[PDB]
């Protein structure tokens, strides 16, 4: 991948205030 | 209702093969927290209880993978829509300044498991950037959420 590299790492890490609570 | 995006399929697959050493079907109930901060999820053990008061309510002593995003899907897209991508900024934003810049990206990236330096960032940002300043907005860093 050279074009695309922010869709790779979302897929991951796209949310995470979802399952945090503070 | 039953499958959402390739998330499930990144994370299921993990979340039931990260602690199914049993050989219970699913994931324990008392690691599921940990399949979940396994994944670098920082949960509570307030909601761990709250959703093992959810799913223990068949009274297996298990956590079903495909059905526990879903509870993930829920616990986003009914709260807040607007909010959804703003914390993403949450997830990326790191200097708070508007702009995931590539430092942060890589700190990030640190946090989330790899180290990137200063012109191997120059890739990640550019996928998303569409002026290309170096450093990711909410339309470049939100496109390619949907781009593909």
């Amino acid at each position: 991948t050279r074009k695309k590299t922010f869709k790779e790492v979302a897929n991951a890490v796209k949310i995470s205030a979802s399952l945090m609570g503070t | 209702a039953d499958q959402l995006t390739e998330e499930q399929i990144a994370e299921f697959k993990e979340a039931f093969s990260l602690f199914d050493k049993d050989g219970d079907g699913t994931i324990t109930t008392k690691e599921l927290g940990t399949v979940m901060r396994s994944l670098g999820q920082n949960p509570t053990e307030a909601e761990l209880q709250d959703m093992i008061n959810e799913v223990d309510a068949d009274g297996n002593g298990t956590i079903d993978f495909p059905e526990f995003l879903t509870m993930m899907a829920r616990k986003m897209k009914d709260t807040d829509s607007e909010e959804e991508i703003r914390e993403a900024f949450r997830v990326f934003d790191k200097d708070g300044n508007g702009y995931i810049s590539a430092a942060e990206l890589r700190h990030v990236m640190t946090n989330l498991g790899e180290k990137l330096t200063d012109e191997e960032v120059d890739e990640m940002i550019r996928e998303a950037d569409i002026d290309g300043d170096g450093q990711v907005n909410y339309e470049e860093f939100v496109q390619m959420m949907t781009a593909k």
